[PDB]
RNA sequence: GUGGGAGAGGGUGGUGGAAUUCCCGGAGUAGCGGUGAAAUGCGCAGAUACCGGGAGGAACGCCGAUGGCGAAGGCAGCCACCUGGUCCACCCGUGACGCUGAGGCGCGAAAGCGUGGGGAGCAAACCGGAUUAGAUACCCGGGUAGUCCACGCCCUAAACG
RNA sequence: CCGAGGGUAGGGCCCGUGACUGGGGCGAAGUCGUAACAAGGUAGCUGUACCGGAAGGUGCGGCUGGA
RNA sequence: CGCGGGGUGGAGCAGCCUGGUAGCUCGUCGGGCUCAUAACCCGAAGGUCGUCGGUUCAAAUCCGGCCCCCGCAACCA
RNA sequence: GUGGUUCGUGGAGCCAUGGGGGAAUCUGGGCGGACCACCGCCUAAGGCUAAGUACUCCGGGUGACCGAUAGCGCACCAGUA
RNA sequence: CGAGCUAGCCCUGGCCAGGGUGAAGCUGGGGUGAGACCCAGUGGAGGCCCGAACCGGUGGGGGAUGCAAACCCCUCGGAUG
RNA sequence: CGAAUGCCGGCAUGAGUAACGAUAAAGAGGGUGAGAAUCCCUCUCGCCGUAAGCCCAAGGGUUCCUACGCAAUGGUCGUCAGCGUAGGGUUAGGCGGGACCUAAGGUGAAGCCGAAAGGCGUAGCCGAAGGGCAGCCGGUUAAUAUUCCGGCCCUUCCCGCAGGUGCGAUGGGGGGACGCUCUAGGCUAGGGGGACCGGAGCCAUGGACGAGCCCGGCCAGAAGCGCAGGGUGGGAGGUAGGCAAAUCCGCCUCCCAACAAGCUCUGCGUGGUGGGGAAGCCCGUACGGGUGACAACCCCCCGAAGCCAGGGAGCCAAGAAAAGCCUCUAAGCACAACCUGCGGGAACCCGUACCGCAAACCGACACAGGUGGGCGGGUGCAAGAGCACUCAGGCGCGCGGGAGAACCCUCGCCAAGGAACUCUGCAAGUUGGCCCCGUAACUUCGGGAGAAGGGGUGCUCCCUGGGGUGAUGAGCCCCGGGGAGCCGCAGUGAACAGGCUCUGGCGACUGUUUACCAAAAACACAGCUCUCUGCGAACUCGUAAGAGGAGGUAUAGGGAGCGACGCUUGCCCGGUGCCGGAAGGUCAAGGGGAGGGGUGCAAGCCCCGAACCGAAGCCCCGGUGAACGGCGGCCGUAACUAUAACGGUCCUAAGGUAGCGAAAUUCCUUGUCGGGUAAGUUCCGACCUGCACGAAAAGCGUAACGACCGGAGCGCUGUCUCGGCGAGGGACCCGGUGAAAUUGAACUGGCCGUGAAGAUGCGGCCUACCCGUGGCAGGACGAAAAGACCCCGUGGAGCUUUACUGCAGC
RNA sequence: UCGAUGUCGGCUCGUCGCAUCCUGGGGCUGAAGAAGGUCCCAAGGGUUGGGCUGUUCGCCCAUUAAAGCGGCACGCGAGCU
């Protein structure tokens, strides 16, 4: 989808909006299964650690299952399909029979009606989830979990996903939606189907203010300020950088990698 | 145009009062000195109920 | 209308094998590439050649034809779904309902453009190496757009019988 | 009241003209190269695309007006 | 005015700083191939080293003065 | 690897120690300025211990100390206005 | 010792007269094989417009031992973000 | 002590000088008094009136009210006061806050961390104009009143009775509970009108005894009614979820409802009763009282932004918590308890005066400044909180009186010309609201547009079309149309209200910024690209714990640059960076000990110490430019000259492509052409010899936007030729109060000289009776700041880097 | 002169020098006349308005009897810009 807008306004012209149809009429969301208060706050404890945030709608937090091992074998019907101010996926909220309700971060394809289960057994069909080897190789899936137990962490964002590469030994090799191929473990859930809501890499947010409603203030060049707040900084008519290319707290940004070097976490990773 | 000066109750003893000063170990030595000095006051006046 | 036939006709989903390129393991050395001849290039930091495994893209050998299908552009591994055209027999139905067709509208190879994806091979531009008087060329070693996908454009041709 | 015309304001079409600029035509015997016609010494032509003093080259698909 | 770089056969350039030996490419000239020109092949010629001085046994070379050439600098007022 | 001592890495002991290694109970151990021999001196890894010493919020005494711009900031309802 | 000024952010409240312009979307008609689309009418969008409050502070003049250690007069920017 | 721009103090000079704090404005009569422009009173005048009037909150803290007072405070005066002395004054179960709840954030048992101090920290606790919660209208005081009094109406507790039910928690569930914009229906606040009702009165000056003028025609109010409107399905089975249990909630599955029919719940009417009730006139105030009065207290119309409220619709940026409340059960308990009515009793603490857009708050001041919320009437102007006037109400700004100079400020007008002004149309003018005609290039189809340029606007009469409220009508109120006619110079007749256009530069745009000299072309901005990060992420803060990132997860997060959009962004990886290289070379501690030394009679003890094994880094091999960066010189050549498509050569890592170009870049330079002008160092269009453009420190464009910057024209004008007159506030004179920086002392002239080189002071000459007042600024190298430039000091700070040396960090 | 002597130009206001631009007087002229040339005397008065540039200065445009050169802290900011 993606709304677009007559330039009945310099902005609202390139300005675009996403697509709601999706949304099964339902927008207030669910008391009970969320939401919570969200504390905002752009710094820590005193200080502003991350800098440029704050400002920006208010906002509820929709508390999502993100472990389903939680109801092995009971299965649920899919009931509505809402927006989540806190994410790019749109999630899905569904009534297990065991009368438990609770949301899901929703997958393409899925609709509304739809009956969706988790555990051992399960039908590898979209919404289903099930520990990474009982899951086809090849299929793709979305809400992967990097140790049993833990969590879902991978293939969350918009319409992303993840392919099975193979097995070897009690992990199974993945292709996150980075390209690294990583060696998860067997018993790590990962509900199957891709993200959906695809079309969020293709909305033009349009003014200035649009950027900040998602709670996001101006960002400041360092070649706009001086050399005591900066490198890049000074002198006389702007200037090019004048040496390789860093941050605020001065380490190269143009190329230095990052990753601590003898990570534990590098002899299940392969690529890139 | 607006000044400095924008009395506030609150604010007062919430920062300069002293409860305010006992809090802390620079605040407690705030009052031995002006205890140790004399001072008829030792922290502000705020007032009213 | 009834009852049959052939076909790479069209769209969608899926799938198979050969080969190339890369990665990993093995084993193995002093050269491999390349050309008219070469050089650039790659190779003891272990190349080429050989075996094993894995990844990915694109194109479908034999069948294949001087064959088939379409209005053209064009269409080729295999499977299923949706779908167009068309030939024969039977002479059952309508009953002149026909032909062409300014304009309109649709389709329209390749290259090109937008947004996103993909990128193995190839390859404008570009970089080298030779050739030459010079080479902004032909030849050789690299190589990016593009070539592939989806959606939206562009409307050209020796779109030729 | 209408009304020749005059006034003011803004448009439409056409003609003339202009520093300078673009390509074209024409003009016996100036320069550079050799693209095409013989297999033209890289078959040629082509739509498109990028590049080059120049003819032109290269990519992609196409045509026989070549084999 | 100040600073430092450069003048070498016809053309463009090396050769000096560690003085004695001027080299490269093109061009020029004679010959060859060609029907002829070029390309190409074989042979040859060509430099008071910007000038006036001395330094040394010996100066393109080292050291002073002018002669043009190029490049830089000329700020704070 | 450092701190302490006069000792600033010096031939650098001694006394403390963060790190690593890691004993013995008198024929046991430490020290006398690297080290070794000899000759000697002490007996680590538990603790307490008056007095002699420092100070002056406070009381008292005395001044070749001040005398209201001095002397405490304040002789006076001053850490006040 | 200070964020009772100023800067940013967090929590909880409040304010923005009255005028314009008229987006989508609806509905009707037209159109087609179905569409695209085109007409009206409806609709009430927007860091849209005029303009107070309010938030500013463009130009000029005055003030310059001032009314004022940043003011006054005329003029002017924004004013649903 | 004579100097230190010395320190404390005192008193001079400027000086009866400047001032006396908004130009809203005063005049008189009568009081009081020792003394009145300044205090009280009355009359007249003027100013505010989306306030300069009322009501809260904050802050202040007696300023409140009253009596007696003027030394000081008051910019004058003062009999007055916000001043001095004294006395009085603030009354709550229902208002606000607390014996209620939670927010951010604090604090913090458990726990974690830190040399100490301390830092973190789920529970809990604290924390409020947010949630919850029971009082409305009058009357009284010199001063308090939702507090006292009257009327009417409520809330909790505790104890009884009376009757109902399994009652029962800090535990389960429900609810509370939520955005922005736009909105309907019905009400209310508030306002307009009345031939009706009620009222003292009044006919003036030519007319009017009139359906005349003037004034007023309400307020609260339980139950019950009515009218609006908000909430809500009712059964029955089954259950594995809501961290124990539930009959509750949730999820299934059958029924009857789909309606607000019914239950409740608010709001508004009406309501037993309770109150208020003008002008005017009489009074004595410093003000209130009396009468009007048995006051009347009725009918229309406009109507909210407020009420019904959790109403509705649309949209994306997706919009607190906890308690009260309802329900559910657990322990326990069911002679308890809880629910419903009825009584009786109990109901604490703190605030309460006054100021409150300001003389009581923040600004040293009775300071032209700053200060949050609510009410804020009428008429007219299209509307409105605008503007003009004016209700209620409140003021005339705590020095006056004269004068009628220069000059200044603010204002008004002007013959002829009109931008000649000037750096600049700076300033000022022109234009201006509404309605209707009519509007170009260009363009991102929105725009450009209020383009431009026009016409209309008052009042009177006639005819006539729509609504709204009332019944389908009168009225009352809104919108319209047509035709005659009247008057002035002029009809948005006063006030509020764009001058327009053409063409360049920069930036896309709305925004943002140097609080107090810069508002911009600077920053930001959507968007583009690069790079890091697989999640106990990167990064940031922190010694740590910890947190932010993020309750996010590659369509995500960090960092860097570029900066809408269009068309595009060439070549160089030699040096620097970053990226990739289980080979080499170097390389620290450590391992290793060939060999050597010191002492021992010796076993020993103690030292050095070569091979060799030894990381990262560097070296080295490769990559990489939307990484730091860079992107040439000299000669020759065409059949007129000229120029050079062509060639030679030298050196690079490569030798700037497209586009643009005398530029926000051009030194020479007012380059040379062309355009605008009578005339153009600017401006616009070209050329290219680009001192010294050039592609994400982006390149070249670009509609729209701009208090940005340049050039031009129209319109208009006191900018100007070139001034003139007029207004007011000062200036001046008089009475009252009365500063200042400055100051070696002064009895302080011109000239030509001279002097440390610019003399009132020295020389010579000239001039010159003593002292002021308004004026002008040439001078006293005039005042003001121990020059902000420059240099100096082995002075200081901020900043940079391949300066040195360290440290964090890795 | 740095315990401060405000600095370009413009404006307003002048004033002074003469090595005179004009007007007045004069000599020589290769002075027929008219108009010039050149020097001598002479400062009494006069010495325009515009375009461009911050400009001084210049270059123009239109005129004039002429469109003089200099000084006064590149005269004059307790006079203005
Ligand atoms: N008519 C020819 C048109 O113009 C071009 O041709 C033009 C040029 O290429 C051509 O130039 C030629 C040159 O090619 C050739 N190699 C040398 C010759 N001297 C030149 O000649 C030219 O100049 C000379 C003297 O002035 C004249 O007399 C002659 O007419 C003229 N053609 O002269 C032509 C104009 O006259 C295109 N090549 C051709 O395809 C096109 O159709
Ligand atoms: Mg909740
Ligand atoms: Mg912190
Ligand atoms: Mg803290
Ligand atoms: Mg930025
Ligand atoms: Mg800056
Ligand atoms: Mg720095
Ligand atoms: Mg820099
Ligand atoms: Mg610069
Ligand atoms: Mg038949
Ligand atoms: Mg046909
Ligand atoms: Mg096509
Ligand atoms: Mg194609
Ligand atoms: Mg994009
Ligand atoms: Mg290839
Ligand atoms: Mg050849
Ligand atoms: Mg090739
Ligand atoms: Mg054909
Ligand atoms: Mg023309
Ligand atoms: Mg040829
Ligand atoms: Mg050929
Ligand atoms: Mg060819
Ligand atoms: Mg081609
Ligand atoms: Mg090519
Ligand atoms: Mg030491
Ligand atoms: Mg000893
Ligand atoms: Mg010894
Ligand atoms: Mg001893
Ligand atoms: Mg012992
Ligand atoms: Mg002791
Ligand atoms: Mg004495
Ligand atoms: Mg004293
Ligand atoms: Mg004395
Ligand atoms: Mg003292
Ligand atoms: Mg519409
Ligand atoms: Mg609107
Ligand atoms: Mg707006
Ligand atoms: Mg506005
Ligand atoms: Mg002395
Ligand atoms: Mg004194
Ligand atoms: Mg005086
Ligand atoms: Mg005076
Ligand atoms: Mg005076
Ligand atoms: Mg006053
Ligand atoms: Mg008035
Ligand atoms: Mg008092
Ligand atoms: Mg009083
Ligand atoms: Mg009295
Ligand atoms: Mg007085
Ligand atoms: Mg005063
Ligand atoms: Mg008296
Ligand atoms: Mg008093
Ligand atoms: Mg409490
Ligand atoms: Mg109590
Ligand atoms: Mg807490
Ligand atoms: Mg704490
Ligand atoms: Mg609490
Ligand atoms: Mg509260
Ligand atoms: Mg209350
Ligand atoms: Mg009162
Ligand atoms: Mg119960
Ligand atoms: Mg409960
Ligand atoms: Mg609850
Ligand atoms: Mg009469
Ligand atoms: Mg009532
Ligand atoms: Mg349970
Ligand atoms: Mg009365
Ligand atoms: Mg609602
Ligand atoms: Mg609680
Ligand atoms: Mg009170
Ligand atoms: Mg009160
Ligand atoms: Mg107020
Ligand atoms: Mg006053
Ligand atoms: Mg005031
Ligand atoms: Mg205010
Ligand atoms: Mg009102
Ligand atoms: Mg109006
Ligand atoms: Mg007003
Ligand atoms: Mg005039
Ligand atoms: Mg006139
Ligand atoms: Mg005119
Ligand atoms: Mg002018
Ligand atoms: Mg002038
Ligand atoms: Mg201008
Ligand atoms: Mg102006
Ligand atoms: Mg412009
Ligand atoms: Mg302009
Ligand atoms: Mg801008
Ligand atoms: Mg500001
Ligand atoms: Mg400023
Ligand atoms: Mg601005
Ligand atoms: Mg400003
Ligand atoms: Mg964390
Ligand atoms: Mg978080
Ligand atoms: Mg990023
Ligand atoms: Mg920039
Ligand atoms: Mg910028
Ligand atoms: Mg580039
Ligand atoms: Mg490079
Ligand atoms: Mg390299
Ligand atoms: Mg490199
Ligand atoms: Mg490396
Ligand atoms: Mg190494
Ligand atoms: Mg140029
Ligand atoms: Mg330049
Ligand atoms: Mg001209
Ligand atoms: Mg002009
Ligand atoms: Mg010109
Ligand atoms: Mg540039
Ligand atoms: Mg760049
Ligand atoms: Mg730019
Ligand atoms: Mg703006
Ligand atoms: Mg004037
Ligand atoms: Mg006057
Ligand atoms: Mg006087
Ligand atoms: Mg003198
Ligand atoms: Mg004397
Ligand atoms: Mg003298
Ligand atoms: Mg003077
Ligand atoms: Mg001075
Ligand atoms: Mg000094
Ligand atoms: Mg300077
Ligand atoms: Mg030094
Ligand atoms: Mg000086
Ligand atoms: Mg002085
Ligand atoms: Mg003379
Ligand atoms: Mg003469
Ligand atoms: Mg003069
Ligand atoms: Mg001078
Ligand atoms: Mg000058
Ligand atoms: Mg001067
Ligand atoms: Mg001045
Ligand atoms: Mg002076």
């Amino acid at each position: 989808a993606v709304k677009k807008f007559k330039p009945y306004t310099p902005s609202r012209r390139f300005m675009t909006v996403a697509d709601f149809s999706e949304i099964t009429k339902t927008e207030p969301e669910k008391s009970l299964v969320k939401p919570l208060k969200k504390t905002g706050g752009r710094n820590n404890q005193g200080r502003i650690t991350v800098r440029f945030r704050g400002g920006g709608h208010k906002r509820l937090y929709r508390i999502i299952d993100f472990k389903r091992w939680d109801k092995v074998g009971i299965p649920a019907k899919v009931a509505a399909i809402e927006y989540d101010p806190n994410r790019s996926a749109r999630i899905a909220l569904l009534h297990y029979v065991d009368g438990e309700k609770r949301y899901i971060i929703a997958p393409d394809g899925l609709q509304v009606g739809q009956q969706v289960v988790a555990g051992p057994d399960a039908p590898i069909q979209v919404g289903n989830a099930l520990p990474l080897r009982f899951i086809p190789v090849g299929t793709v899936v979305h809400a992967v979990e990097l140790e049993p137990k833990k969590g879902a962490k991978l293939a969350r964002a918009a319409g992303t996903s993840a392919q099975i590469q193979g097995r070897e030994g009690d992990y199974v090799i993945l292709r996150l939606p980075s390209g690294e191929l990583r060696k998860v473990h067997g018993e790590c859930y990962a509900t199957v189907g891709a993200v959906g809501n695809a079309d969020h890499k293709n909305i033009v947010l349009g003014k200035a203010g649009r950027s900040r409603w998602l709670g996001r203030r101006p960002h400041v060049r360092g070649a706009a300020m001086n050399p005591v707040d900066h490198p890049h900084g000074g002198g006389e008519g702007r200037a090019p950088r004048g040496r390789p290319p860093a941050s605020p707290w001065g380490w190269q940004t143009k190329g230095l990698k990052t990753r601590k070097r003898r990570k534990p976490s590098s002899r299940f990773i392969i690529a890139r | 145009m607006k000044r400095t000066w924008q009395p506030n109750r609150r604010k007062r003893a919430k920062t300069h009062g002293f409860r305010a000063r006992m809090r802390t170990p620079g605040g407690r030595k705030v009052l031995k000195r002006r205890r140790q000095k004399g001072r008829w006051r030792l922290t502000p006046a705020v007032r009213k109920r």
